[PDB]
RNA sequence: CCUUCUCAAACAUUCUGUUUGGUAGUGAGUGAUACUCUUUGGAGUUAACUUGAAAUUGCUGGCCUUUAGGCGAACAAUGUUCUUAAA
C-alpha cells in the first residue's frame, strides 16, 4: 500500500518546515489544513521517511 | 441551552472532504483525456465559428 | 389627549429640514418643521421635530414609520402629549474663523511675555520643583 | 407617491457630486490665476482609454482639437447642480443620447472636468463625421407659412445655400469640410445642424434586451472611470467604434 | 421562455449560460430550393440588391439595430467593390429617387436602386417586422452569391477590409481584392485621372470612374490628419469656378452618366 | 538655542517629580503619568487657515517606536502595525516578504489592509472604532492617504497614532518592495509625527519617561526644537509630564514684530470657457 | 420584507453550473502542477429544524402557504422557545429563488460576512420590532371570523 | 436604499534616494494639565476616555453679494432640471 503524489509533497513540506516537531505540525494552519492528530501526522511522515529514508 | 450534548463533528471546522474527492476524480478525468480543461476548451471555441 | 406634533429620532444623513418637510407633506399639511442641529458646525443631530395642522394627521404619520428601516436606522416617531410645543431648534451653519486681534501694541505685548515667563518660573517653585533661569 | 429612501439618496448623492465639482472649479481657478504653490497637481492631463483594456495618461497640449461629445445619463439619484447644467445647457446637451461637436482649447478643458460624469468625450474620424452628418442631419427651418420650429432633416443642399450661403457654404459636403477642419465658419455651421440625435445601445425590456442591458452596464464600469478628484484627467475614448454602435 | 425563467428568478449567470448554449435557424437549404441554379439567384439578387441599399442608407432605430445596418453596408460595399473590379457596369440612370446601376453578372442584365446618401425620415407607418425578415433572407443570398462570385473569378472571399482607408471615406475602395475588357464602356476613361470635388458626392461617382478604366483623387479624402501631378480631368459642381488651371478639362458630373 | 544643560535639570526635575511617593490595573491617570509632551507656540496659527491632516515627521536620534514595543510585553494592550495599501498593490506583497525583509530590523507589521476594507468590513462605526483603536501606528500609501479621513472617520485623527503617516511606495510609478520596507525602517527608527494644529500650541509626544534614557531624551529634545526653530516663527518652548506645570525652555520675543467692454469684457476664465461654446454672447456684465 | 431579501440575496448558494466550474478549475489547477469557510442561505425542513434546537440559526424565515400547513405549524413556536429570531414571510415561491429551487419551506442565516454582521442585527432587531413585538397578543386569538355582507347585514344590524 | 480625492512634480542613479505640495471628520457625552489672542463677551489650540449608525427642543456668531451662496473660491458662487434605472 503505497502512498499518493499529494500526499507525498504534504509531508515533504511539513517535514522540511517542521522536521519531527509533531506538536508544531499539529498546529499549524497553511500545512495542517485538515488538522489532524499528532499520532496520524507521526504515522504517514514515519511511512513516508521509512519509503524514501 | 441546546436539546442535545450531541459533539460537533470535525468535518465542520475542516475543508470539504466530498468535494476534495470530486476534484480529484475531475482530475483523473482530466488526465485521461476525457474532459477538455477550459482553457482549452477557449481555444477551440476562437478557431473554427468563421 | 395629544398633540399634532411628531418627534422623528434616528434619522440617517442627509435627511434634513427640507426631506423631512417634502416627505411628510404627503400626511397631510404641515405647520412647522424643525431639525436638530450642531451649533458649532452645521450638521444633523439626528433627531427633529414638526407638527401637522390636522392632528389626525400625525397619528396616521407615526403608525406607518414608527419602525421604519431606512438607510441601516430604525426611524422612531412618536407624537408627543397635549401641548408640548417646539422651539428653539434653530438651522444652524457651519461657523467659520475670522482672524481679528492685535488690538495691543507690539511693546505692551512683548513686555507682558517677559512677565509672564518671569510668574510661570515662580509658580513651579511652590509645587516641589526647582528650576534656574 | 414618493419613498423616504429616494429622497435620502438624492440628497446625499447630490451633495457628494456638488463637492466634487467645489473642488474641481476652486483647483481650475487656482490653475487659471498661476497660483500654483498648494495645490495637488498643475498639469492637464487626459487619459485615452482604449480595448485586454489600456491607458494612456498623457500631457495635455495647448494646441486645438475636435470632440465629440455625447450625452450620456448620469450618475444615479443625482440631481444635476447649477454649473453642470449650465455649462450642459450652453453646449445644447439636455436630451439623453444625443452628440455634439465642440473645439477643445485651453478654456474649454476645465469644463470638460466639470461635466465629466454626464458625458462621454473623444476624437473622431472623418468617416464618423461624415455618416453622422449624413445620417442624422437637423435643421430648425420654417414651415408652410407660419410655423416655424419645425426640425426637419437635411434632405437638399438648397435650403443650406439659402441659410449658410453668404459664407460660402453650397452643401452639407461644405459643412463637412468646415467641421472635419475647423475653418472660419465652422461656428455657423456648428450652430446651423444642431445636436445629433444618437441611438441609445440597448432599447428594450424583454428578457433578451434586458441581458444585453445587464452586459452592457457591466462593461461601463471599465470604460467611463471617474475619479470624483480635483486632478482628475479627462477620459477620452474611441468615439468610431461607440458611434458604430451608436449609428 | 426559458430566459424568461431564468432572468425572473434573478439568476444572471444561468441566464448568460442560456444564450451561450443556443443555435439559430439557417436559411441555406432554402435558398437552394428556391434557386436550384445560380441563374436564379442572378434572377431574384435585383430585389434582393434594392433591399440591401436601402437598408445600407438607414439610421439605427428601436426595431433595426445598428449590427444590421452595418452587415447590409459590407454586403453592399463588397458588391459594389466587386462590380467595380470586374467592370460590369453598363448602365446608369440618375433619378429623382436614386441612381439605378445596370451591370451584366454572367450574362444577365441585373439593375439596382441606391438612395442618396441623406438623412432619412422613417415613418411609423411601415412595419419593420417584415422588411427585417426580407432582409434576412437577402442578406444570406447575397452572401452565398458573393462567395460564388468572388470565387469563380479567382479573388480571395471574404475581401480584406483596409482599416486606414476606411476611415476616411468608407466605401467600396476600403476593400482590397487580392487574388488565388469584353465591351467599350469597360475600356472608357483608361488613360484618364479624374478629381472629384468636394460638391459631386464622390459615393456614386468613383464607382462609375472606376468601373470603366478611370483613376479618382477625391477633394473630400483630404479632410483627415498627391498634389494632383497627373490629374487630366476635374467634376465640378460649383455656380463658379475659382483656379481654371491650364491643361485639366472641366466637366459637370452628367458627362459621365 | 537652548542649552543642554536647562534641558537635562528639566528632565530630572521632571522625573523627580513624577514620582513623589486597592486597584488590580492602573487607570488612564496613573497609565499615562509618566508621558512626557514638549509644548511648542509661535505667533499665528501653525498651519495657516487651513484644517492639515497630515502629520509632520520629525527627524530624533534615537528610536522611538523600538522602546514602545519593547515595553509594549508587560502591557495590556500590545504595539501593532497598521499597513493600509491601494487596491491593485494588495496582492504584490505578503506577510512573508515583509518578514524577510524587515524582521532582521525587529519591525513587525501586524496588519496590512486595503481601502476597500475601510468601506466593507469595517464600515460600522463600533467595528471601526474596535478595529482601528487597537493600533499604535498606522503606515498609509502615499497614494490613498488624501482619500482616508471619509474612510477612517472624525474619531481616528483625534490622536496622534491613530491618524494615518504617508509613507511613499512607488519607484519610478511602479509598486516596489524595497521602497516600501526602506520607508516603514525609516518612520520606525528615524522619526516622529506630529500634528500641525491651526491654533497657537503645538504639542509633541516624547513618550513615556520609562522608555529611553534621560539623555537619550534631550538629544531629541535638542534636535525637535532645532527642527522646529528652522520651519516655523515659533516663539515659546516647554516641557511638561502629563498633568504637570510646565518648564520653560525655549523663550524669544523677536518674533512677536510679525503680528502688526464690447467683445472683451475682461470676464473670468469660467466665462472665457463659456463664450468659447455659445454664439449668442449675452453676459450679464454691467 | 424588502429589506430582508436583500442581506438574503447576497448569500444565495452556488448553482449547479457555478459549482462544477469552480471545481473543474482546481482541477485543471491540480493536473498541471488555504481557504475560508463558505458563507450561505441554510434551507431544507429537517436542517433548518436541527439548526434552531442547536441554537446556531441567527434569523430564520418561515413561508406562509406550505400546503400542509402542518408541517410549519411548529416551526414559530419552537424558533420563540429555543430563543432564535424568526419571521413569517409572505411566499414560499420567493424563498427558493434565493436557494436556486422551485419551492422552499424556510431559509435560515447560521453565519454572515463580517461585512454584513451589522446588517443582520439591524434587520433582527428591525423584526423584532415590526414582527413580534407588534404581533404576540394578537397572534394567539382565533382568525378568520370575517363576515360577509349579505350576512353582517342581517346580523351585526339587527 | 446613492457609495467615498487610490497622487502630481523637481533634482540624482546607491535595481533606488532627497525635497516640496496634496487629506474638512456621525452625533451625543466624560475629562484634566497647559498656550496664544481678546472688543474681557470667548475665539483658536493642548492628554486621555464611553458608545448598536445610540438621539426629547443650546435663541439669533460676524463680514461680503443678493434675490440661499463666499470666508478651504471674491468684480467669485447657489440640485430638485438626465427619464428605456421603462411599464
Amino acid at each position: 500500500r503505497s502512498q499518493s503524489e499529494r500526499e507525498e509533497e504534504w509531508l515533504e513540506k511539513l517535514y522540511k518546515k517542521h522536521g519531527d516537531d509533531y506538536k508544531k505540525m499539529f498546529f499549524d494552519k497553511k500545512l495542517n489544513i485538515y488538522q489532524q492528530s499528532e499520532g496520524d501526522l507521526k504515522r504517514r511522515l514515519l511511512r513516508w521517511k521509512k519509503r524514501n529514508g | 441551552m441546546p436539546l442535545t450534548a450531541v459533539p460537533e463533528p470535525k468535518r465542520r471546522f475542516v475543508p470539504s472532504k466530498n468535494e476534495a474527492k470530486r476534484v480529484m476524480k475531475i482530475v483523473r478525468a482530466i488526465r485521461e483525456g476525457r474532459i477538455i480543461p477550459p482553457k482549452k476548451l477557449k481555444e477551440m471555441k476562437e478557431k473554427e465559428k468563421i | 389627549e395629544y398633540s399634532g406634533i411628531i418627534y422623528v429620532s434616528r434619522l440617517p444623513h442627509g435627511f434634513h429640514e427640507k426631506e423631512l418637510s417634502k416627505y411628510f407633506a404627503q400626511f397631510g399639511d404641515l405647520k412647522e418643521v424643525r431639525l436638530a442641529r450642531n451649533k458649532k458646525t452645521g450638521n444633523s443631530r439626528h433627531y427633529g421635530f414638526l407638527e401637522f395642522v390636522n392632528k389626525e394627521d400625525a397619528m396616521i404619520a407615526q403608525e406607518s414609520m414608527n419602525n421604519y428601516l431606512l438607510m441601516g436606522h430604525l426611524l422612531q416617531v412618536r407624537v408627543l402629549p397635549k401641548g408640548a410645543k417646539i422651539e428653539k431648534l434653530y438651522k444652524y451653519k457651519k461657523r467659520v474663523l475670522v482672524e481679528k486681534g492685535i488690538t495691543k501694541p507690539v511693546k505692551q505685548l512683548k513686555d507682558n511675555m517677559k512677565q509672564k515667563h518671569e510668574e510661570r518660573i515662580k509658580k513651579l517653585a511652590k509645587s516641589g520643583i526647582e528650576f534656574k533661569w | 407617491f414618493v419613498r423616504a429612501e429616494s429622497i435620502v439618496a438624492k440628497t446625499l448623492a447630490t451633495s457628494r457630486e456638488k463637492e466634487r465639482i467645489k473642488r474641481v472649479s476652486i483647483l481650475e481657478d487656482k490653475k487659471a490665476k498661476n497660483e500654483t504653490q498648494h495645490i495637488a497637481s498643475g498639469k492637464d492631463f487626459i487619459l485615452k482609454i482604449t480595448e485586454g483594456l489600456i491607458r494612456e495618461k498623457t500631457t495635455y497640449d495647448g494646441k486645438p482639437a475636435l470632440l465629440f461629445i455625447v450625452r450620456v445619463r448620469g450618475p444615479l439619484a443625482v440631481n444635476i447642480p447649477n454649473k453642470a447644467f449650465k455649462i450642459l445647457s450652453l453646449l445644447r446637451l439636455v436630451e439623453t443620447n444625443t452628440g455634439v461637436f465642440v473645439k477643445l482649447t485651453k478654456n474649454v478643458y476645465p469644463l470638460l472636468k466639470v461635466i465629466a460624469p454626464y458625458v462621454v468625450i473623444g476624437k473622431p474620424s472623418l468617416s464618423s463625421i461624415r455618416s453622422l452628418i449624413q445620417k442624422r442631419g437637423r435643421i430648425i427651418y420654417k414651415g408652410e407659412n407660419e410655423a416655424e420650429p419645425h426640425e426637419i432633416v437635411l434632405n437638399d443642399n438648397n435650403i443650406v445655400e439659402e441659410q449658410l450661403g453668404d459664407h460660402g457654404i453650397i452643401c452639407v459636403e461644405d459643412i463637412i469640410h468646415e467641421i472635419a477642419t475647423m475653418g472660419e465658419s465652422f461656428s455657423v455651421c456648428n450652430f446651423f445642424l444642431q445636436p445629433f440625435k444618437l441611438n441609445r445601445e440597448v432599447s428594450g425590456f424583454g428578457s433578451l434586451n434586458r441581458l444585453r442591458k445587464i452586459k452592457q452596464r457591466e462593461a461601463e464600469s471599465r470604460t467611463r472611470q471617474f475619479s470624483n478628484a480635483a486632478t482628475a484627467p479627462v477620459i477620452e475614448v474611441d468615439i468610431d467604434s461607440l458611434l458604430a454602435k451608436l449609428n | 421562455r426559458k430566459l424568461t425563467r431564468a432572468l425572473g428568478r434573478g439568476e444572471v449567470s444561468s441566464a448568460k449560460r442560456l444564450e451561450e448554449n443556443r443555435d439559430s435557424y439557417t436559411l441555406d437549404h432554402i435558398i437552394k430550393e428556391r434557386y436550384p441554379s445560380f441563374p436564379d439567384a442572378i434572377r431574384d439578387i435585383d430585389d434582393a440588391l434594392n433591399m440591401l441599399f436601402l437598408f445600407s442608407n438607414l439610421p439605427s432605430t428601436n426595431q433595426v439595430s445598428s449590427k444590421i445596418i452595418n452587415d447590409a453596408q459590407k454586403i453592399c460595399n463588397q458588391w459594389l467593390a466587386y462590380v467595380a473590379k470586374e467592370r460590369l457596369v453598363r448602365k446608369v440612370f440618375v433619378s429623382i429617387k436614386g441612381v439605378y446601376y445596370q451591370a451584366n453578372i454572367k450574362g444577365e442584365e441585373v439593375r439596382w436602386l441606391v438612395p442618396f446618401k441623406f438623412p432619412e425620415n422613417i415613418p411609423s407607418d411601415v412595419d419593420f417586422r417584415i422588411m427585417l425578415t426580407f432582409l434576412e433572407f437577402y442578406s444570406t443570398l447575397l452572401h452565398f452569391v458573393l462567395y460564388k462570385l468572388y470565387t469563380d473569378s479567382g479573388l480571395i472571399y471574404p475581401p480584406k477590409l483596409d482599416l486606414k482607408k476606411d476611415k476616411i471615406i468608407s466605401g467600396l475602395s476600403s476593400y482590397i481584392l487580392e487574388s488565388r475588357y469584353d465591351s467599350p464602356v469597360a475600356s472608357l476613361f483608361s488613360a484618364f485621372v479624374f478629381y472629384v470635388s468636394r460638391e459631386v458626392p464622390i459615393d456614386i461617382l468613383e464607382f462609375l470612374i472606376l468601373s470603366c478604366g478611370g483613376n479618382v483623387i477625391s477633394e473630400a479624402a483630404m479632410d483627415q490628419i498627391i498634389d494632383m501631378s497627373k490629374v487630366t480631368h476635374q467634376i465640378v459642381d460649383r455656380p463658379v469656378l475659382k483656379n481654371k488651371v491650364a491643361g485639366r478639362t472641366y466637366i459637370q458630373p452628367q458627362w459621365i452618366f | 538655542a537652548i542649552p543642554r544643560e536647562r534641558v537635562i535639570k528639566a528632565v530630572n526635575e521632571l522625573i523627580k517629580f513624577t514620582s513623589k511617593p486597592k486597584n488590580l490595573l492602573e487607570d488612564d491617570e496613573e497609565e499615562l503619568k509618566k508621558d512626557l509632551q514638549l509644548i511648542v507656540v509661535n505667533n499665528k496659527s501653525f498651519t495657516g487657515t487651513s484644517k492639515s491632516f497630515k502629520l509632520k515627521l520629525l527627524n530624533v536620534k534615537h528610536s522611538f517606536y523600538k522602546p514602545w514595543k519593547e515595553a509594549s510585553a508587560t502591557a495590556v494592550k500590545d504595539f501593532k502595525v497598521l499597513l493600509i495599501l491601494k487596491d491593485s498593490d494588495i496582492k504584490k506583497v505578503s506577510e512573508d516578504d515583509l518578514f524577510d525583509q524587515l524582521d532582521s530590523e525587529g519591525i513587525k507589521v501586524d496588519e496590512i489592509i486595503c481601502g476597500k476594507d475601510l468601506k466593507t468590513v469595517y464600515k460600522a462605526y463600533e467595528a471601526r472604532n474596535a478595529f482601528i483603536s487597537q493600533f499604535s501606528l498606522i503606515l498609509a500609501d502615499d497614494s490613498i492617504v488624501t482619500s482616508l479621513p471619509k474612510l477612517m472617520g472624525g474619531k481616528a485623527y483625534n490622536k496622534v497614532e491613530t491618524t494615518p503617516i504617508s509613507i511613499r511606495t512607488h519607484a519610478n510609478k511602479e509598486f516596489s518592495l524595497t521602497t516600501l520596507t526602506n520607508n516603514i525602517k525609516k518612520v520606525y527608527m528615524n522619526q516622529l509625527p506630529v500634528k500641525l494644529p491651526r491654533g497657537t500650541t503645538l504639542n509633541v509626544h516624547l513618550g513615556n519617561l520609562e522608555w529611553l534614557r534621560p539623555e537619550e531624551f534631550v538629544d531629541n529634545v535638542e534636535l525637535i526644537s532645532e527642527q522646529l526653530i528652522k520651519a516655523y516663527q515659533i516663539r515659546s518652548i516647554f516641557i511638561k509630564t502629563n498633568r504637570s506645570p510646565v518648564l520653560p525652555l525655549y523663550y524669544n520675543q523677536d518674533v512677536l514684530d510679525e503680528l502688526e467692454d464690447g467683445v472683451q469684457v475682461h470676464l473670468s476664465t469660467f466665462n472665457k470657457g463659456l463664450m468659447e461654446i455659445a454664439n449668442p454672447s449675452e453676459l450679464g456684465s454691467i | 420584507a424588502a429589506e430582508t431579501f436583500k442581506l438574503f440575496n447576497k448569500y444565495r448558494p452556488e448553482t449547479a453550473a457555478e459549482k462544477k466550474e469552480r471545481l473543474t478549475k482546481e482541477a485543471a489547477a491540480v493536473a498541471e502542477g488555504a481557504s475560508p469557510k463558505p458563507y450561505a442561505v441554510k434551507y431544507g425542513l429537517n436542517h433548518v429544524v436541527a439548526l434552531i434546537e442547536n441554537k446556531k440559526a441567527k434569523l430564520v424565515l418561515i413561508a406562509n402557504d406550505v400546503d400542509p400547513i402542518e408541517l410549519v405549524v411548529f416551526l414559530p413556536a419552537l424558533c420563540k422557545k429555543m430563543g432564535v429570531p424568526y419571521a413569517i414571510v409572505k411566499g414560499k415561491a420567493r424563498l427558493g429563488t434565493l436557494v436556486n429551487q422551485k419551492t422552499s419551506a424556510v431559509a435560515a442565516l447560521t453565519e454572515v460576512r463580517a461585512e454584513d454582521e451589522a446588517a443582520l442585527a439591524k434587520l433582527v432587531s428591525t423584526i423584532d420590532a415590526n414582527f413580534a413585538d407588534k404581533y404576540d397578543e394578537v397572534k394567539k386569538h382565533w382568525g378568520g371570523g370575517i363576515l360577509g355582507n349579505k350576512a353582517q347585514a342581517k346580523m351585526d344590524k339587527r
